[PDB]
DNA sequence: ATCGATGTATATATCTGACACGTGCCTGGAGACTAGGGAGTAATCCCCTTGGCGGTTAAAACGCGGGGGACAGCGCGTACGTGCGTTTAAGCGGTGCTAGAGCTG
DNA sequence: AGCTCTAGCACCGCTTAAACGCACGTACGCGCTGTCCCCCGCGTTTTAACCGCCAAGGGGATTACTCCCTAGTCTCCAGGCACGTGTCAGATATATACATCGAT
């Protein structure tokens, strides 16, 4: 069972997807509040890819799976098929 | 020795990391990261590496929308560092919280 | 002249409120929201389940492609209060005829 | 043949279960409805307005009316934060919004 | 037209007194005139296109409410 | 003397007021001959039905007040009770409608 | 099965017809496929729904013409339409 | 001699093709004669000025092969696309180089 | 004003693995025909919208004091960017290996 | 249900960029204050939204009729798609000239 890797995404990685995002200044205590809400979008996201997955009978995730995953939820998204 | 105004710095790689396009969260992390999420709905669960690569592009996109919002709501605030109110305040005002 | 047969949940949500408080009416403007709530949940549900008929190349909507569209659409605990009473009464229409 | 009894009554359902598969048919979303389907449609549409309406109830019971206002179908979507996520993107005609108050907009001693 | 500023002082102060607003700034009326035209002029395109869609010259109720279905703002009480 | 309410109480019991109320805050006549008015941009001699107009005024009314507790989190984000059309801008441009 | 339906040739028949001397990644044709396959969806659900809206069983020009006209934007509609109309003559014209 | 739909409507997009998607996608019982024919012909139109928009992004970047992040900076550019397609995210696409005026050194 | 590091634009040479291109073939599209019902047209028709009318009072508009909230200014000190040394592990290619999509029936 | 095989997982050793902790300075968040405006409060003014009512009329709706257009069936074939080939666009190597930041 994989336990804790929350801080995989290490405090750099949130500096850089944060630059990307057109930030000057990084409040220390933010990083959990970012990790938070990924969490919780990656939740829902992967609760929907895996119930579209277990419809199909199937017990791997499937990309296309995951696309409609998103795209129900108001954003689609490109390059993995339609 | 020398060392920079801080302030340069950021704005260099803001540039660096807008010019760019690729993976920007590391793959092995976020492998580990989705297999404990996808292990709390169904266990012993097998992913596509297209699938793990889908799941990496929407938590980048998401969390680059929602820097975008937050650099916003901060600056709308007179303030060039964000603070978690401003991640708040943004996915209060887009609908999600 | 004739008149074209209008179609409404009217009754029926009529009955399942006398069901649930028996001495409490309901406004007519109401009863058109409820309607029309029921309306859209149905389109919503239905359009789920035919995508899931299309989504693993089926031609046809059995009550699993219902079950899975209302674990998509309705959040966590009704969605298992739905799937626990649809459950109920298609294993009550099945030991029925 | 025999005594006419609904679908309904054979799912235990107060919506038709009929009229459920005939709008399957006519709204054309699938040319193959199974048979089990409109039995759980009509559940989970039943449970749905059934939940609305017990909450619904709790409103008139926390407002003291004896008929249901649009007012207390607004308040119970709302007060329910589940209810809340199924309907985020839905207005209600003249059902008004929440009362709230934030925090610092309260005046302070 | 002259038009946009039928909808009064008095009005939008009305909705943000039913939004929870304290304090309004003399210039949010224009501003709030200016989204409500934009909203509007989205709205009312959608549902003249489905009104002259049906060889119709009156846009009904049902046409408003698939206009506004379509954006992503349900609205109930007037039918499906 | 006359009691005058201080500035700030009136508000709290037209707040409450509005908030309890369900009825429309803004005129049916002049939004009707809004409607008719925009509707000309793009098909002339346009009939409207009464329904139509009622929808529109309900959809138009849920988004603005949606907008002003939008607007009213933007000003109070920014340490202010006051809302300015900054506020107002950031609530439209984090809802994507901008 | 094995019988993907795509739109890569196509799309580099349109690419070359644009611009004969410009390349494309196959990402980036992965990424047109699924846009003109999304686009395909919008229109023919837009067109669908509006054809069950007035109790029609069939979807003509007019169903999918008013659907490029509600779907995209003033100045894509307006030369959407324009196209389409212009490709409908040519078809009724050759019949 | 069999001539395909798609020189009868003077384009390179399918007429068969997408009446045979619209019929198997069950959008109707009936679909007309010149339905997927405005179909194509939309759909020839979006993927004309798209792949416009990526060519000058490309020739904008001295590239002469479509990158992703060509398509992106083509639809994020203009916003006629924008609001066409703010509902979709782009697969290695990145973000425009947009820096608020607050954000600059003074 | 001024100098140097430093990232950026501009020329040429070498290598690769992704894309352009060629070949092949089958399966879906084109062609042909026919039924027959959806779509279209014409004829009523009545209701629902438009428009007018008074009246009248609720409501918008208006003025205006004033106060309090916005906003600029200043001080502050600590939160945090930046840099350097160290250390962790992601990434890499390789190897294995079978569960399970994938397919056919 | 049976068979296929492939790709998903698992592991190993390696390299080294990345993460990590670290010390350090100062820029920025924030408390506090000064001002002053301008928005809130309310009586007064006035106007127009609103209601009730009546005419019109025409437009959507409904009918009945028709036909032609599309689904359906059938044969035919070539266009569209795995495969192989292959070769060059993009990467990285170098030199060469320029704008930008920071200490001076």
């Amino acid at each position: 069972v994989l336990r804790d890797n929350i801080q995989g995404i290490t405090k750099p990685a949130i500096r850089r997807l944060a630059r990307r995002g057109g930030v000057k200044r990084i409040s220390g205590l933010i990083y959990e509040e970012t990790r938070g809400v990924l969490k919780v979008f990656l939740e829902n996201v992967i609760r929907d890819a895996v119930t579209y997955t277990e419809h199909a009978k199937r017990k791997t995730v499937t990309a296309m799976d995951v696309v409609y995953a998103l795209k129900r939820q108001g954003r689609t998204l490109y390059g993995f098929g339609g | 020795p020398h060392r920079y105004r801080p302030g340069t710095v950021a704005l260099r790689e803001i540039r660096r990391y807008q010019k760019s396009t690729e993976l920007l969260i590391r793959k092995l992390p976020f492998q580990r990261l989705v297999r404990e999420i996808a292990q709390d709905f169904k266990t012993d669960l097998r992913f596509q590496s297209s699938a793990v690569m889908a799941l990496q592009e929407a938590s980048e996109a998401y969390l680059v929308a929602l820097f975008e919002d937050t650099n916003l709501a901060a600056i709308h605030a007179k303030r060039v560092t964000i603070m978690p109110k401003d991640i708040q305040l943004a996915r209060r005002i887009r609908g999600e919280r | 002249r004739r008149k074209t047969r209008k179609e409404s949940y009217a009754i029926y949500v009529y009955k399942v409120l006398k069901q649930v408080h028996p001495d409490t009416g309901i406004s007519s403007k109401a009863m058109s929201i409820m309607n029309s709530f029921v309306n859209d949940v149905f389109e919503r549900i239905a359009g789920e389940a035919s995508r899931l008929a299309h989504y693993n190349k089926r031609s046809t909507i059995t009550s699993r492609e219902i079950q899975t569209a209302v674990r998509l659409l309705l959040p966590g605990e009704l969605a298992k209060h739905a799937v626990s009473e649809g459950t109920k009464a298609v294993t009550k229409y099945t030991s029925a005829k | 043949r025999a005594k006419a009894k609904t679908r309904s009554s054979r799912a235990g359902l107060q919506f038709p279960v009929g009229r459920v598969h005939r709008l399957l048919r006519k709204g054309n979303y699938a040319e193959r409805v199974g048979a089990g389907a409109p039995v759980y449609l009509a559940a989970v549409l039943e449970y749905l307005t059934a939940e609305i309406l017990e909450l619904a109830g709790n409103a008139a019971r926390d407002n003291k009316k004896t008929r249901i206002i649009p007012r207390h179908l607004q308040l119970a979507v709302r007060n329910d934060e589940e209810l809340n996520k199924l309907l985020g993107r839905v207005t209600i005609a003249q059902g008004g919004v929440l009362p709230n108050i934030q925090s610092v907009l309260l005046p302070k001693k």
